[PDB]
């Protein structure tokens, strides 16, 4: 039922920000939680942070405490993550993932490559 | 509940301008099994086209 | 001169509407997905 | 047999004995729907 | 935080053999929040096991697992060539996520 749809790949210059868009298909944007996970080339996954769109609450990984702002648009069922002050160190695939309350499954988007 | 209920009366008049004063109760005319919403309406009039 | 009424919502072929018209021959009642004119009318020639 | 359908999407509940046979694509969010079954657009019938 | 460590970091096995991958938590975790994933290069992680059991929809069914407390295992009953992959366990604590260690499996 649940589908996560992400925006395409981008190329950035140092110091710029990247805003990744994740649309929640299948509904239940509210009463669910959305997190963002990064995968630098050659690395495993790491948590960046997330948001609960219904409760208007954000939460961040210590590694990413600051620089990144996570928001959610209830009207368009879309979550966003904007990571500022980019460096070549941030080349990674940025993934959107979510879980509904009442469920156990974690649904994933495609992952978008952002280079700097 | 889907029914278009119409009540009516046809009486003689001899007037100009506004509605006449008085009292008359309308009688049921028809009760149509239509099943539609009908929020708006428009009145249809004929023209005296030459 | 007054012949009838159109009862409906959008009045543009997308939904049904009720057309009640005294057509000066018959009285015609139809419920259809009618598309209406922007100035509906009837007329008489002398 | 796939010729039998029911409505899956509607904007508001149906009143007693009214029928709604519109097939306009249902919009399930604020993004305007252009009749194309994209992210928040659905054929209303299943 | 709670750190998950998997073992062996890398391993070479033959198709047709049984294989297991361990996942140890530095602190006890609820089994209900643990999951295992499979990854191939260029692909998004695929869920196999959740709630430390519960095979995922569409899974090959060659995969199963169990555990409690600090010790969990992913078992592949027979390896097929398609099962040689990076595998990891993660904890979905919902306020805390834990990732790391791919116990990379090769032929
Ligand atoms: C409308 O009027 C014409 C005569 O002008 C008549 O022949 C026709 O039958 C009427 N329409 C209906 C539905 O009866
Ligand atoms: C009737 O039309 C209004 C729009 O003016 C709409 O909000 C309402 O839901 C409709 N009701 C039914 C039963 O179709």
């Amino acid at each position: 039922q649940v589908q996560l749809v992400q925006s395409g790949a981008e190329v950035k210059k140092p110091g710029s920000s990247v805003k990744v868009s994740c649309k929640a298909s299948g509904g239940t944007f509210s009463s669910s939680a959305i997190s963002w996970v990064r995968q630098a080339p050659g690395q495993g996954l790491e948590w960046m942070g997330g948001i609960i769109p219904i409760l208007d609450i954000t939460n961040y990984a210590q590694k990413f405490q600051g620089r990144v702002t996570i928001t959610a648009d209830k009207s368009t069922s879309t979550a966003f993550m904007e990571l500022s002050s980019l460096r070549s160190e941030d080349t990674a695939v940025y993934y959107c993932a979510l879980r509904n309350q009442w469920d156990l499954l974690v649904y994933w988007g495609q992952g978008t490559l952002v280079t700097v | 509940d889907g029914y278009f209920k119409i009540y009516s009366k046809h009486t003689p008049i001899n007037l100009v301008r506004d509605l006449p004063q008085g009292f008359s109760a309308l009688e049921p005319l028809v009760d149509l099994p239509i099943g539609i919403n009908i929020t708006r309406f428009q009145t249809l009039l004929a023209l005296h086209r030459s | 001169i007054i012949r009838g009424w159109i009862f409906g919502t959008t009045l543009d072929s997308k939904t049904q509407s009720l057309l009640i018209v005294n057509n000066a021959t018959n009285v015609v009642i139809k419920v259809c997905e009618f598309q209406f004119c922007n100035d509906p009318f009837l007329g008489v020639y002398y | 047999n796939y010729n039998y359908l029911y409505r899956l999407f509607r904007k508001s509940n149906l009143k007693p004995f009214e029928r709604d046979i519109s097939t306009e694509i249902y919009q399930a969010g604020s993004t305007p729907c252009n009749g194309v079954e994209g992210f928040n657009c659905y054929f209303p019938l299943q | 935080e709670i750190v998950l460590t998997q073992s062996p970091g890398t391993l070479s096995l033959s198709p047709g053999e049984r294989a297991t991958l361990s996942c140890r938590a530095s602190q006890s975790v609820s089994s209900s929040y643990l999951a295992w994933y499979q990854q191939k290069p260029g692909q998004a992680p695929r869920l196999l096991i959740y709630g430390a059991s519960s095979r995922a929809t569409g899974i090959p069914d060659r995969f199963s697992g169990s555990g409690s407390g600090t010790d969990f295992t992913l078992t592949i009953s027979r390896l097929e060539p398609e099962d040689f992959a990076v595998y990891y366990c993660q904890h979905y604590g919902s306020s805390l996520w834990t990732f790391g260690q791919g116990t990379k499996l090769e032929i």
